[PDB]
C-alpha cells in the first residue's frame, strides 16, 4: 500500500470560492460533509440561490500514489482560488500552478493564487519541492464545469 | 507511452436505434 | 427481436434501454446511464427506462408502446412502416393504425 | 369534508373501504453528464 | 453543437490480465471524461432539514445518508414477504 | 417492541439471500466483541495465533439489547470481509456480497435510530448557519495521458471492504478519487421543455 507513504509536506489546501463572486451578487443553509476515505472534507453553503461550494483537503492522512481528483462544477462558478497551509516554510519552496499551460504566479507558508477557468474539463496541474532537500509533492484537480 | 493515439468507437446513428437481428423467407430460389 | 446499441460506447444493451427524448433517436445501457457518460448537454432527467423484452399477448398496449407510437407520429407524420417498426417491429401497420383511431 | 371525517372520527363504520392507487408521485436527483460538450 | 462525438476510446494494447473489475467492450473501454457518483436517487422533499420552514447557528449529525432517501421500514417488508407464501 | 424487531430483520435477511447464500456459510464462533475497525485485524491475528449466523438465532445468541444488535452487524461485517477476501474481485459473488453488506448495513443503520476561511469569514459574518453532516465512502477512476485526449476509465468495483494493495496492469496508469456530487437537485425544467414540437 501506499498509504504508509502518505504526505508529510501539504497540511491543507483550499478551492474556496473568490470574495469577487459574492461581492458582485450579494451586495443561508450551510452543509458540510467529509467523505469517509481519511480526509479531504467539502463543505457549501447554499440558500433558496447561490451555492459557494469549498472543497478543503487535509492532506495529512492521504495517500501520495493517489494525487489526483475529480468534482464538477455549475457554469455561474468559473473563479476558484486556493489557499495552501504548507507544513512549514523551511526553504525557498517552488509552488507552481498550471491549470492547463499557463502558469499561475500569485496574487501578491502561506500562498495564495488566483484561477479562472473555462468550459469543459480542467487540468490544474499543482506541486511543491524543496531546494535543499530535494523532495516533491504533486496534486491534480480535474475539474469538470457544466456548460 | 505518451504516442499511443486511440481509437474512436463510432456510434452511426441507424445503427444505434432499430436494427433487426434473405433465403429464409422461402419465396426466392 | 431488434438489437440495440448502446449510444457513447459501442456495447449492447441487455434488456433494459434508457431512450432519450431530446434527440430522440439514441439509447443507453444501465451502466452508462448510472455513471453519467452521456455527455453534458443532456440532464438525466430526459431519459425513460423502456425495456427490450417481447411482451404479453397482443392488443394489450402497455403505456411504452403508446409513447412510442406517439413519439413515432410526432417524427414522421406518415410512413407508418416507420411508425411500426419504432414501436418494436412486432405490431403491424393495420394495427398501430387501427390503435391510434 | 369535515362532515365525512367526523363520522369516521364516531361511528366507525364497519368498512370505510380502502382503494389507493399504490405509488405516489416524488422527485428525483438529476445530473448533467460527465462528457464535455464538443463545438 | 455537436451531438454525434465518439466520447469512447480504446488503447490497442490488449492489458486483459488484471482487469475483470472494470467495464469491458466484449478490451477496456476509456471515455472522455470522468463518471458521476449519486449518493441517493430519490430526494425526500419534506423533512425541514430541507424545507427550511420560515418558524422558528444549530448542528446535527445526522446518521448516514439514508434519512433522506425514503427507504421503507421493516415491518412491511417482513408483512410482505409473509404474503409472498 | 423488540420481540418481533429480530423477526423481521430474521426473514428478510434470509429471502435477502438466495443467489448468493451468505447466511447458510461456514462462520465458528470467533469471540472477537471489539472496535469495529479492528474487525480485520483481529481475525488477521486470529489466523496468526490458530454455529454459523443462521444458528446464532436458532441457539438464542441474542438479546433485545444494544449489544444483541451490535453482535448481530459484528458478524455480519465479519462474514462479508471473508466473503470479499475469498474470491477475486471480478466475480459476482464478490459484488453479490458488496450488495448484501451495503442493503444490511443501511437496514441495520436505520430503525435502532428509531428505537480559517476568508469566505467563511465574509459569510459567517453575513449569516446564520443550520446545518447537516455526513458521510459516504469514494471511488477510484484511472487515469491517461494519450496524445492530447486525455481520457478517463469506468468506476473500478472494488468494495470498501478489501483492504488489498492497489495493482495495476500498467504503470503508465494513474489512480483519482471521484468526489460525489450532492446538495438540492438543480431545478429541472418542465415537461414542456422535454417533448416539445419537432
Ligand atoms: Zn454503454
Amino acid at each position: 500500500l501506499g498509504n504508509g507513504y502518505n504526505r508529510s509536506l501539504l497540511t491543507e489546501d483550499y478551492l474556496l470560492n473568490p470574495n469577487n463572486f459574492k461581492k458582485l451578487i450579494a451586495k443561508s443553509m450551510q452543509k458540510e460533509m467529509q467523505s469517509l476515505s481519511e480526509q479531504h472534507t467539502m463543505e457549501y453553503k447554499p440558500y433558496k440561490n447561490q451555492n459557494w461550494v469549498e472543497y478543503i483537503f487535509n492532506g495529512n492522512e492521504l495517500s501520495q500514489n493517489e494525487n489526483a481528483f475529480s468534482f464538477m462544477l455549475q457554469p455561474m462558478q468559473t473563479f476558484l482560488t486556493l489557499q495552501s497551509h504548507l507544513t512549514s516554510s523551511l526553504k525557498d519552496t517552488e509552488t507552481l500552478l498550471t491549470i492547463n499551460k499557463e502558469p499561475v504566479k500569485s496574487r501578491t507558508i502561506t500562498e495564495i493564487f488566483d484561477i479562472r477557468l473555462s468550459e469543459g474539463l480542467n487540468h490544474l496541474m499543482f506541486r511543491c519541492e524543496d531546494k535543499i532537500s530535494h523532495e516533491t509533492e504533486f496534486m491534480n484537480f480535474w475539474i469538470n464545469v457544466l456548460p | 507511452f505518451e504516442t499511443m493515439v486511440a481509437n474512436p468507437i463510432k456510434v452511426s446513428r441507424l445503427q444505434s436505434n432499430g436494427v433487426l437481428t434473405i433465403h429464409y423467407s422461402l419465396a426466392n430460389f | 427481436h431488434k438489437v440495440y446499441i448502446c449510444h457513447t460506447c459501442g456495447n449492447e444493451s441487455i434488456n433494459v434501454r434508457y431512450h432519450n427524448l431530446r434527440a430522440r433517436d439514441t439509447n443507453l445501457c444501465s451502466r452508462c446511464f448510472q455513471e453519467g457518460h452521456f455527455g453534458a448537454n443532456f440532464q438525466s432527467s430526459d431519459f425513460i427506462r423502456l425495456e427490450n423484452n417481447g411482451n404479453s399477448v397482443k392488443k394489450n398496449w402497455s403505456d411504452q408502446e403508446m409513447l412510442l407510437l406517439l413519439e413515432g407520429i410526432e417524427m414522421y407524420e406518415d410512413q407508418w412502416e416507420k411508425i411500426a417498426d419504432h414501436v418494436g417491429g412486432h405490431k403491424r401497420v393495420e394495427d398501430c393504425i387501427e390503435k391510434f383511431l | 369534508k369535515r362532515i365525512l371525517k367526523e363520522v369516521i372520527l364516531a361511528k366507525k363504520v364497519s368498512k370505510v373501504p380502502i382503494n389507493n392507487v399504490r405509488a405516489f408521485p416524488v422527485l428525483q436527483t438529476n445530473y448533467n453528464g460527465s462528457i464535455p460538450v464538443v463545438r | 453543437i455537436m451531438i454525434d462525438a465518439a466520447s469512447s476510446f480504446v488503447l490497442p494494447i490488449s492489458i486483459t490480465k488484471n482487469v475483470d473489475v472494470l467495464q469491458r467492450t466484449d478490451e477496456i473501454l476509456w471515455f472522455r471524461g470522468p463518471s458521476v457518483i449519486v449518493n441517493e436517487r430519490i430526494i425526500n422533499s419534506g423533512d425541514p432539514h430541507l424545507s427550511l420552514p420560515l418558524n422558528r447557528n444549530e448542528k446535527e449529525s445526522l446518521p448516514g445518508p439514508f434519512v433522506l432517501g425514503l427507504r421503507p421500514s421493516a415491518k412491511f417488508t417482513a408483512h410482505r414477504l409473509s404474503m409472498l407464501r | 417492541k423488540l420481540v418481533d424487531f429480530l423477526v423481521n430483520v430474521q426473514s428478510i435477511l434470509n429471502a435477502a439471500s438466495v443467489k448468493c447464500h451468505v447466511v447458510d456459510e461456514s462462520f465458528p464462533a470467533k469471540f472477537f466483541e471489539k472496535n469495529p475497525d479492528k474487525i480485520y485485524e483481529s481475525y488477521c491475528k486470529f489466523i496468526k495465533n490458530r454455529t454459523t449466523i443462521n444458528k446464532r438465532f436458532e441457539n438464542g445468541e441474542y438479546e433485545p439489547i444494544q449489544g444483541g444488535f451490535y453482535k448481530l452487524y459484528h458478524d455480519i461485517k465479519l462474514v462479508c470481509t471473508i466473503l470479499i477476501h475469498f474470491y477475486p474481485q471480478g466475480t459476482r459473488n464478490y459484488q453479490l456480497v458488496d450488495k448484501f453488506y451495503k442493503f444490511s448495513s443501511e437496514l441495520l443503520l436505520r430503525e435502532c435510530c428509531r428505537i480559517a476561511t476568508e469566505l467563511d469569514k465574509i459569510i459567517s459574518y453575513d449569516f446564520i448557519k443550520i446545518s447537516m453532516n455526513y458521510t459516504v465512502p469514494i471511488s477510484q477512476t484511472y487515469q491517461i495521458r494519450t496524445k492530447d485526449m486525455d481520457l478517463f476509465s469506468s468506476i473500478i468495483s472494488k468494495s470498501n471492504l478489501d483492504k488489498r494493495p492497489h495493482e495495476l496492469p500498467n504503470t503508465n496508469f494513474k489512480i483519482n478519487n471521484v468526489l460525489p456530487q450532492t446538495d438540492i437537485e438543480n431545478e429541472a425544467p418542465r415537461l414542456g421543455f422535454v417533448g416539445a414540437n419537432t
